[PDB]
């Protein structure tokens, strides 16, 4: 089933019983070059882990960043307002409201 | 400016706009005080108003003037957000001393000093970080509730 | 490794631990330079080729010698992933040289068993190995040549496999010189059928 | 080139805690991971060691020698190839449904080539990995390539 992809020669294998007839050398460089592809790959896959992973801490060196302004400003409105005539009256108003 | 903040500056501009022409004058100002208990309010305090804008209150120079000082205001909804954020667990209100480091450390706006006047008019749980969402209150509508 | 455990102490002159493997069939190889060569006083030996003189070759040895030698006096040699193959006609590489070397590899770490297509060749020991082992009988007892490493048994318990499989009858024919050892494993195989069938 | 991307230099302004401009030999594999460049740590130390620059002994940086050698790392980016990625957890658990299970993949992340710390495949697999032991890879793959 699997041979069903690539677009490699359906003629330069030949199945059987127990394993798969192949001639030569190009799909022989082919696996070479994979071969050290995988050396790389666990390898590989750590990488993108590592990389992945403090691509993150950018973003907390961030996720943060703005919930805090968010805090930050919110208050200090509060801080000038709460002795405000009109706001107090919107105050002790607020909830005879709907 | 969300929408529906928009829209509670325009009843409150239509509130304090007794006339109904559009412009908040020194008469309005009083006669909106008086409605609400204010007999003794002084016309140094209509002025005072008047003098933070440059021309009359229309309703674009009201929202202009309320944006000027609320610079960093935050809806309820996202300050609750954030506190959620720092309460990532759900339900408890955060201790103390963690908002008092976190907020020194991260940032030059969350230094001590500051941190006592947070501490004192928002109360113990408030200050201390262990209540959550009454400070988003009053930080949305100031005084006591 | 996993698989292994009913040889378990014959295992490691069966096949290799899944890392030495690894460790072999994992490791640099260039194609291009790397080659078997001709050799007068040893058969063949190998090394690396170092030019090419249109239709001569140098190559360097691995001893440490410098031979210029024929077009065809240079043979390819098999990418790492084919160290120790238990099957040696899998090689991509059928060569003289390649086979002699294979054999040999093998043998160096004590594997007496390794395949040449349907045969099964067998080289002598010349001392004692766990592998007449009577865990191993049982081991190789219901399992295709290709559920287990080159064995004797392996030919042994197919042939008996395969005959009531097929209903036909069978036959296994040793041969070799007269140090080879063959009414060694004539001998053994036959305790093996014996065993398994009495 | 600039395309100058001038951003590189904004961003080293944000890993330098000094602020005097430099980035020691230390950070700048992590922070051509955060420029958008995955070079391994094996490559990472090669080039470094290549250079007769030793990462034993204290170092400075400058912003004339991270720019060439993020430039240097920048053609190895094709080797990031998606399919090799999933093809490999496909090859690392039995059945047709992308699932390892939880504690597999945290001891081969940990002890398997370039060692990664068990806090850090931790916060790798916080949230992709539910209660019932299977780490979906087909989504946690897809996840972990969004950053």
């Amino acid at each position: 089933k699997l041979l069903g992809g690539g677009d490699v020669d359906h003629t330069q294998y030949a199945f059987g019983h127990t394993k798969v007839f192949f001639k030569a050398g190009l799909l022989g460089l082919l696996e070479e070059m994979r071969d050290d592809k995988l050396a790389e790959i666990i390898t590989a896959t750590q990488a993108r882990c590592r990389g992945f992973l403090m691509r993150v801490e950018y973003r907390a060196m961030v996720e943060r960043r703005e919930s805090i302004f968010c805090i930050q400003y919110n208050v200090r409105s509060f801080m000038n307002v709460k002795h405000w005539p009109w706001m107090k009256l919107f105050f002790k108003i607020k909830p005879l409201l709907k | 400016f969300d929408e529906t903040e928009i829209e509670d500056f325009k009843e409150a501009f239509t509130v304090i706009d007794q006339n109904a022409d559009g412009i908040i004058d020194k008469d309005d100002l009083r006669e909106t005080f008086a409605a609400m208990g204010r007999l003794n309010v002084k016309n140094e305090e209509l002025d005072a108003m008047i003098k933070e804008a440059s021309g009359p209150i229309n309703f674009t120079v009201f929202l202009t003037m309320f944006g000027e000082k609320l610079k960093g205001a935050d809806p309820e909804d996202v300050i609750m957000g954030a506190f959620k954020v720092l309460d990532p667990d759900g339900k408890g209100s955060i201790k103390k001393s963690f908002l008092e480091e976190l907020l020194t450390t991260g940032g030059g706006r969350f230094t001590p000093e500051e941190i006592k006047n947070m501490w004192a008019a928002f109360p113990p749980d408030v200050a201390g970080n262990v209540d959550y969402k009454n400070i988003c209150y009053v930080i949305t509508h100031g005084e006591d509730a | 490794d996993a698989e292994m455990a009913a040889f378990g102490e014959a295992a490691p002159y069966l096949r290799k631990s899944e890392k030495e493997r690894i460790e072999a069939q994992n490791k640099p190889f260039d194609a291009k330079s790397s080659v078997f060569v001709v050799h007068p006083k040893q058969s063949f030996v190998k090394g690396t080729i170092q030019s090419k003189e249109g239709g001569k070759v140098t190559v360097k040895t691995e001893g440490g010698e410098t031979l210029t030698v024929k077009e065809d006096q240079v043979f390819s040699m098999n990418p790492p992933k084919y160290d120790k193959i238990e099957d040696m006609a899998m090689m991509t590489h059928l060569h003289e040289p390649a086979v002699l070397y294979n054999l040999k590899e093998r043998y160096a770490a004590w594997m007496i068993y390794t395949y040449s297509g349907l045969f099964c060749v067998t080289v002598n020991p010349y001392k004692w190995l766990p592998v007449y082992n009577p865990k191993v009988v049982l081991a190789y007892r219901g399992k295709k040549r290709q559920e287990a490493p080159p064995h004797i048994f392996s030919i042994s318990d197919n042939a008996y496999q395969f005959m009531l499989t097929d209903r036909e009858n069978q036959s296994i024919l040793i041969t070799g010189e007269s140090g080879a050892g063959k009414t060694v494993n004539t001998k053994r195989v036959i305790q093996y059928f014996a065993t398994i069938a009495a | 080139s600039k395309a100058a991307a001038d951003d590189f230099k904004e961003a080293f302004l944000l890993f330098d805690r000094t602020g005097d401009a430099k980035i020691t030999a230390s950070q700048v594999g992590d922070i051509a991971r955060a420029l958008g460049q995955n070079p391994t740590n094996a490559e990472i130390n090669k080039i470094l060691g290549n250079p007769s620059k030793e990462e034993m002994n204290a170092a400075a940086i400058t912003f004339e020698e991270f720019l060439p050698m993020l430039q240097a790392a920048a053609n190895n980016k094709d080797q990031g190839t998606f399919e090799d990625f999933v093809e490999g957890l496909r090859v690392f658990d039995k059945e047709g449904n992308g699932t390892v299970m939880g504690a597999e993949l945290r001891h081969v992340l940990a002890t398997l080539g370039e060692k990664m710390t068990e806090e850090e495949v931790e916060e790798l697999m916080k949230g992709q990995e539910d209660s019932n032991g299977c780490i979906n890879y087909e989504a946690f793959v897809k996840h972990i390539m969004s950053v």
